[PDB]
């Protein structure tokens, strides 16, 4: 049975070199082209190129010529993809695939057997704890039942952050959203809680934020505006 | 071989 | 020459026939062989069709494809929950006179599992704390929508704002509906120089908005 087994996930700093691998089984490694395919977060599959291990021939897609190097080790039946200087924009899932099909006696034309993918994450950011800002209750005497309030957890690295409200005493109505990753490399997230409009006259609201990589624990009171 | 790449009928790149 | 264009998304209910399209040029789809791939969460892309209309070994016969001039189409009859995921056309492109492989943009197929649900949208203005620190961030929080595709537009007074906008991909919540968030970063002078800003969220053809003002 044909299988291509790719190397494990990578987490790198921008500028660093990296070589990822795709080791093949169940067929003559020298005799088939291998392709590489990139998928950037939220985006589609993009062909990068093909490499022929039998004689080291290669063909790169225009966007990729000179930006990445394909190669192969015939002693181990492994194909490789290498960058000398990773950029944040190289953050993607990378697949290798055999070009095959065997529809005719000879030749190849379809990517038939695929590796499981290698995730590569590249950051230029450094460990950094967030700033926390109150997101105050908009309006303060409504006729529509409830009010939403929250905390903005701004500019931290790396993931994750944990957010609780009233030290976990407030769990109902809470929605902590997945972080946005900004082009700076820093993450921001928001947590919102829906509460009865009437309870702004009694109940104190404190979002508790912990970023463990920076050893950062912040307690922010969120109260209506003036 | 399997080196040849056929993009359409009766055609091939890397033909031996 | 070297692009395949597909619709970004399609949906249907279990048992429907649906069709995925792909527009090429004379460099690819018209004269060279076209392929179709399924891409499901947690698995590698899987060849469904090769050489224009040949179904791959082991793929069920509810999958079929055709090609007419610079257009190609993948049909799925008898749609199943299991079919939800991304579908790509691909072709050989000979614009540089060699074998270049091109994938289409991909169509995300949702097989409608539950009733449609409109997003809840909450918009917060910059805090006074953040303004005191000479920054300003608008936060637009979008939750509980299904299917899981939305478009977000911001406006300054009546005018489109493109720059300073960062929006997440939508992620599936505990309840199988989706959430997203959009942040608009401004200078405090920019925030206070406008009468208002809005976050406009479009889901299945309906737009809803929320507005904030410095006051």
């Amino acid at each position: 049975e044909i299988q291509l087994e790719q190397s494990g996930a990578e987490v790198k700093k921008s500028g660093e070199s990296l070589k990822i691998s795709c080791q093949t089984s169940g067929y003559s490694f020298s005799d088939y082209w291998i392709g590489w395919v990139r998928q950037m977060p939220g985006k589609g599959l993009e062909w990068m190129g093909i490499f022929y291990p039998g004689d080291s021939d290669s063909r790169y897609s225009p966007s990729f010529e000179g930006q990445v190097t394909m190669s192969a080790d015939r002693s181990t039946n492994t194909a490789h993809l290498q960058w000398s200087s990773l950029k944040p924009s190289d953050t993607a899932l990378y697949y290798c695939a055999r070009l095959g099909g065997d529809y005719e006696d000879s030749g190849a034309d379809a990517f038939d057997f695929w590796g499981q993918g290698t995730l590569v994450t590249v950051s230029s950011a450094s460990t950094k704890g967030p700033s926390v800002f109150p997101l105050a209750p908009s309006s303060k005497s409504t006729s529509g039942g409830t009010a939403a309030l929250g905390c903005l957890v701004k500019d931290y690295f790396p993931e994750p952050v944990t957010v609780s409200w009233n030290s976990g005493a407030l769990t109902s109505g809470v929605h902590t959203f997945p972080a946005v990753l900004q082009s700076s490399g820093l993450y921001s997230l928001s947590s919102v809680v829906t509460v009865p409009s009437s309870s702004l006259g009694t109940q104190t609201y404190i979002c508790n934020v912990n970023h463990k990589p920076s050893n950062t624990k912040v307690d922010k009171k969120v109260e209506p505006k003036s | 071989t399997k080196k040849s790449i056929k993009i359409r009928p009766r055609q091939a790149f890397y033909a031996t | 020459q070297s692009v395949l264009t597909q619709p970004p998304s399609a949906s249907g209910t279990p048992g429907q026939r649906i069709s995925i399209s792909c527009s090429g040029t004379s460099s690819n789809v018209e004269n060279n062989y076209v392929y179709w791939y399924q891409h499901l969460p947690g698995t590698a892309p899987k060849l469904l069709i090769y050489r224009n209309d040949h179904r791959s070994s082991g793929i069920p016969d509810r999958f079929s494809a055709s090609k007419s001039g610079t257009s190609a189409s993948l049909a799925i009859s008898g749609l199943r929950p299991e079919d939800e995921g991304d579908y790509y056309c691909a072709a050989w492109d000979d614009s540089r006179g060699g074998p270049d492989w091109v994938f289409g943009g991909g169509t995300k197929l949702t097989v409608l599992a539950q009733p449609k649900a409109a997003p809840s949208v909450t918009l917060f203005p910059p805090s006074s704390e953040e303004l005191q620190a000479n920054k300003a961030t608008l936060v637009c929080l979008i939750s509980d929508f299904y299917p899981g595709a939305v478009t977000v537009a911001w406006k300054a007074d009546s005018s489109p704002v493109k720059a300073g906008v960062e929006t997440t991909t939508p992620s599936k919540q505990s309840n199988n509906k989706y959430a997203a968030s959009s942040y608009l970063s401004l200078t405090p002078e920019q925030w206070k120089s406008h009468k208002s800003y809005s976050c406009q969220v479009t889901h299945e053809g309906s737009t809803v908005e929320k507005t904030v003002a410095p006051t």
